[PDB]
């Protein structure tokens, strides 16, 4: 069996053993029999055995010249929650679909008996529906009638936000501080899922018209789920004085809806 | 530890749309209501969703109950489903009980829920047909997109 | 193969439409001895008339099912059936057919779809399925060109275009007379219903400072949903405290249609038990919790 990889830009290429009773089913990662390809290039090319029987795996490499049209499938799909998607296979989208060329289509290693189109059509998309899809065809030459293989990474995403971000920390519009005495304000904000994603958080010190800029320290995502993302920005403070209160803090925040500020006016204990 | 905070009037109904309700045998069932019939068949059809408070908070802590001549609980006791004759609690001093369930929506689907068993872990939930009916029943998590674990609770809000 | 029995105890039906009734309990399995199945009518205050099987009528009694060919106005009333061990029985009630329409009113199954969300309709019928012909989509009584199978379907991501009655009928000969069964469906598209995961404001650990005798006011803010519910656990467990008092939320609404919600919790008369005891504050929703706990320390510490 020879597989063929046409790689271009960025992609992804696995190899799996295949024998006639799933007995037990280099820098590269290895999982489950199924030999997996990250970043190769024109490298990544040749024989490999896996094992009396003995699974013979002749691969070639090759780099893809030019997109044979203008909407070239990519190596890397998004697929909606709860609505109709599709998951093309990028190396016979080119084609459409006049006749399917024999395709065959494995999600996570497991073969899909019901698809074998050039699209596997998702009627209603769920969670489980994430996962490394392989579509697989035989394409025939001079005596060799070797089969293309085409790595899919496929994502369940939520549509994107139609909200502008929340601060969580700080909530108060004024803080108790004791002056002489170091001082570190966080700034915790939640940032509703978008598929391109430029989130803002950073602090500034204003006194009227007056605006002054904090550029350290490097904001931090604490947390990331599937509808949201929590990004944490402090401001330091290395010991608070009597001029930190002529002043207010505030924290700004945006997405590609719109910003939300938080300002912070400092009080003192006493 | 559980703690009785309020109720709601909501309709229980499977993806094939089927109208969760009480027979006269007493047992819950599912089938097929034209919303006229879900209607005159209230109060069979009619079920109270009551939430709890959680001394170790892990979603929506929920009884099932309905007002056919008094109200009846649903419990999910020695693995079966049946409706004890009683009110929903004030209280329940455990931190796992046979009548309280956890209310989760289905990931992207926020209008679809599940009801997990807070006494039964790996437990729902689920209508399965049974011969010629189609029965309320708790089914341990056996393949992952089981929709039959799924549901919709439209309110009266 | 096998098919729903009717457990409903009230069914309403369209007069001209071939409807039947199917009793539970029913096995028809090899094994399944036969026996006397009887079928009986009331009208009124009451009658309890034995149901006719006369040669070829309206009514046909067999197996498991009361067929009617179809049910007509004077249908309505109270059916029983018994068997060995064995009584049910049904409140039928037969509405008047909208002669100026292709669908009636009443007999409308209602469904709510959001936008860009997968909407379907499927045009089937198994009990039937055998004795139709013909089958045909109604978009408002304004029938589909389709590919027009034994079941048109519909299956697209819904469009606000979408909303509107779906009529499905399903043409059947029965016997030489041609019937139909008619089911229309009552879909309305509406626009992201989406929900938010809650979240309550502020860090997850809070020591409030107070000093013995004094009072306390913990407040717990949240962003949460409409639906969703924000409370306190301060050992309810262990009994009742006359020293803490759990006041009446507060809800607004942002002008972006966020919700905030702010509960806050009173502790009066703070004694030494009040104090190093993690007082907690949870939202709840069907699409997630989080919880913050509030602990007294001493203003001395
Ligand atoms: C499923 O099966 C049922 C029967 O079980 C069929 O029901 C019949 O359907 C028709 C139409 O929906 C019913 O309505 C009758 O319409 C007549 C007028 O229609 C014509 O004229 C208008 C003029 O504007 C046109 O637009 C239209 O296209 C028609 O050409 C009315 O005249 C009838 O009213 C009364 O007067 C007549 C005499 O003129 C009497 O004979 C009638 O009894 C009645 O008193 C009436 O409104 C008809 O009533 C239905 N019959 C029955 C027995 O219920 C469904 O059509 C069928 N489904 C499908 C999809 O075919
Ligand atoms: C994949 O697609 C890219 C385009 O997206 C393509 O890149 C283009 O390659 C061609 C050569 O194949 C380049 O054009 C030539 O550029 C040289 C200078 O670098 C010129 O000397 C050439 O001029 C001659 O030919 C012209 C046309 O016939 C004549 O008009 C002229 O008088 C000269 O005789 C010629 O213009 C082109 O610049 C690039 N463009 C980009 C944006 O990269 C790439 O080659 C494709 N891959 C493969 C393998 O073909
Ligand atoms: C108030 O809340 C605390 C803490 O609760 C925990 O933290 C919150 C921020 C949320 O994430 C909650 O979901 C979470 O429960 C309650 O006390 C804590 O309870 C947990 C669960 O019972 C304890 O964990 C266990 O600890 C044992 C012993 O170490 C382990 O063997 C277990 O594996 C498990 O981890 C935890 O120790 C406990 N922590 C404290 C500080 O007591 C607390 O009961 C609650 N109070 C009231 C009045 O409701
Ligand atoms: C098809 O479904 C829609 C809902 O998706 C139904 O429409 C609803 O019908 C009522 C009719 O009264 C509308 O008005 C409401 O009336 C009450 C009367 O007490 C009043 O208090 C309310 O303020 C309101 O005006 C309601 O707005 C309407 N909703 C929509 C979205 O259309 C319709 O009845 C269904 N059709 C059938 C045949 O069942
Ligand atoms: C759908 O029905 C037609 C017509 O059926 C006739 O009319 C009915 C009201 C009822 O009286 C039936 O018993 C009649 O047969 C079917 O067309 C007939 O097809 C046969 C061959 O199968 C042919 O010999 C007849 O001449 C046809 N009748 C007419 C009026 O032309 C048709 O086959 C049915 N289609 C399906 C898919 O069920
Ligand atoms: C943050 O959002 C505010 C609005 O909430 C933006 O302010 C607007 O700025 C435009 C010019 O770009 C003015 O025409 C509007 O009148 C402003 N609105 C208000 C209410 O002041 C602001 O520009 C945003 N900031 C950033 C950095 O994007
Ligand atoms: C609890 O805290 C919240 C948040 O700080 C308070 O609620 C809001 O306070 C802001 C102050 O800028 C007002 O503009 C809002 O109108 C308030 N919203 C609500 C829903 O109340 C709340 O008042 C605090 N409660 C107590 C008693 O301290
Ligand atoms: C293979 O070649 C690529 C360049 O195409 C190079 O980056 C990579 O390090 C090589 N790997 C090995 C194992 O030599
Ligand atoms: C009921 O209505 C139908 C209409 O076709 C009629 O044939 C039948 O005789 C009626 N039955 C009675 C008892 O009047
Ligand atoms: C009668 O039927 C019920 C089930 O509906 C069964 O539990 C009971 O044992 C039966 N009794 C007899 C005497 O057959
Ligand atoms: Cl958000």
């Amino acid at each position: 069996l020879l597989w063929t990889y046409s790689t271009r830009s960025e992609e992804e290429f696995v190899l799996f053993c295949d024998l006639p009773e799933p007995q037990k089913s280099p820098h590269i990662i290895q999982d489950k029999c199924t030999l997996h390809f990250l970043t190769p290039g024109v490298n990544n090319s040749g024989s490999y055995i896996c094992r009396a029987c003995c699974v013979k795996m002749i691969l070639e490499v090759k780099p893809q010249t030019n997109a044979s049209c203008e909407y070239s499938a990519s190596h890397k799909q998004d697929l909606l929650l709860g609505s109709t998607g599709s998951i093309s296979c990028p190396s016979l989208s080119c084609q459409s679909d006049a006749q399917s060329p024999a395709v065959t289509w494995y999600k996570n290693g497991k073969l899909l008996s019901v698809e074998r189109s050039n699209r596997i059509v998702v009627d209603e998309v769920y969670d489980y529906h994430q996962g490394t899809y392989v579509c697989d065809y035989t394409q025939s030459d001079t005596v060799s009638s070797w089969t293309v293989r085409a790595v899919v990474q496929v994502r369940t995403i939520v549509g994107d936000t139609k909200l502008k971000p929340d601060i969580l920390d700080p909530v108060e519009d004024t803080l108790e501080v004791e002056l002489g005495k170091p001082l570190t304000i966080s700034c915790k904000a939640r940032f509703g899922f978008e598929r391109v994603f430029n989130p803002v958080i950073k602090w500034y010190i204003k006194d009227s018209d007056l605006e002054w800029e904090v550029s350290v320290p490097e904001a931090k995502s604490i947390k990331s789920t599937l509808k949201d993302e929590i990004i944490e920005r402090n401001i330091i403070l290395e010991k608070v004085t009597q001029r930190d209160l002529r002043r207010k803090f505030v924290c700004f925040v945006q997405n590609s809806i719109g910003n939300t500020t938080q300002s912070v006016q400092l009080k003192e204990k006493r | 530890y559980f703690g009785k905070l309020e109720s709601k009037l909501s309709v229980i109904r499977n993806l094939n749309d089927q109208v969760l309700f009480i027979d006269q045998g007493n047992r819950p069932l599912f089938e097929d209501m034209t919303d006229s019939d879900c209607r005159d068949n209230a109060p069979r059809t009619i079920f109270i969703i009551s939430m709890y408070k959680d001394s170790q908070p892990r979603g929506m802590a929920v009884t099932i109950s309905v007002k056919c001549e008094k109200i009846s609980t649903l419990s999910c006791e020695n693995k079966i489903i049946s409706f004890k004759e009683m009110n929903p609690p004030d209280n329940i001093k455990d931190t796992k009980s046979d009548i309280i369930f956890f209310q989760r929506s289905v990931p992207g689907h926020d209008n679809k829920m599940q009801f997990e068993s807070s006494s039964y872990e790996g437990y729902f939930l689920a209508c399965e047909k049974e011969r010629d009916l189609f029965k309320l029943i708790l089914k341990k998590e056996d393949e992952l997109g089981d929709r039959s674990i799924m549901f919709t609770v439209q309110n009266e809000d | 193969g096998p098919e729903s029995c009717t457990s409903r105890p009230h069914i309403t039906v369209v007069e001209g439409e071939p409807f039947y009734l199917k009793h539970c309990s029913c096995s028809l399995a090899h094994e399944i001895e036969t026996t006397t199945k009887s079928w009986y009518k009331s009208s009124g205050s009451q009658e309890h008339v034995e149901l006719n099987p006369r040669s070829s009528s309206r009514i046909a009694l067999h197996d498991c099912v009361l067929e009617f060919w179809p049910v007509e106005l004077n249908d309505t009333g109270s059916y029983f059936f018994q068997m060995k061990n064995y009584t049910q029985k049904w409140k039928l009630n037969v509405i008047r057919r909208n002669k100026h329409s292709c669908f009636t009113e009443r007999q409308v199954t209602s469904k709510i779809v959001e936008v860009k969300k997968f909407f379907q309709i499927t045009c089937e019928n198994s009990y039937y399925q055998t004795l139709v012909n013909s089958t045909s989509l109604y978009k408002n009584c304004k029938k589909l060109l389709l590919e027009n199978n034994k079941n048109p379907t519909i299956k697209k991501n819904a469009e606000f275009e979408d909303q509107g009655y779906y009529s499905c009928v399903h043409f059947l000969h029965h016997n030489g007379k041609l019937f139909n069964i008619t089911k229309t469906f009552n879909i309305t598209i509406v626009e992201d219903r989406s929900n938010i995961v809650p979240v309550l404001l502020g860090p997850k650990l809070n020591h409030v400072a107070v000093e013995l005798g004094k009072n306390v006011r913990l407040n717990c803010s949240a962003l949460l949903n409409e639906e969703d519910v924000i409370y306190w656990m301060f050992g309810e467990e262990n009994g009742s405290d006359p020293n803490i008092h759990e006041e009446k939320e507060m809800r607004i609404m942002t002008p972006e249609g966020k919700w905030h919600a702010s509960k806050v919790l009173r502790i009066e008369n703070i004694g030494e038990s009040n104090l190093n005891v993690l007082y907690n504050c949870t939202v709840a929703s069907t699409g997630g919790t989080d919880t913050k706990s509030f602990i007294l320390v001493r203003k001395a510490d």
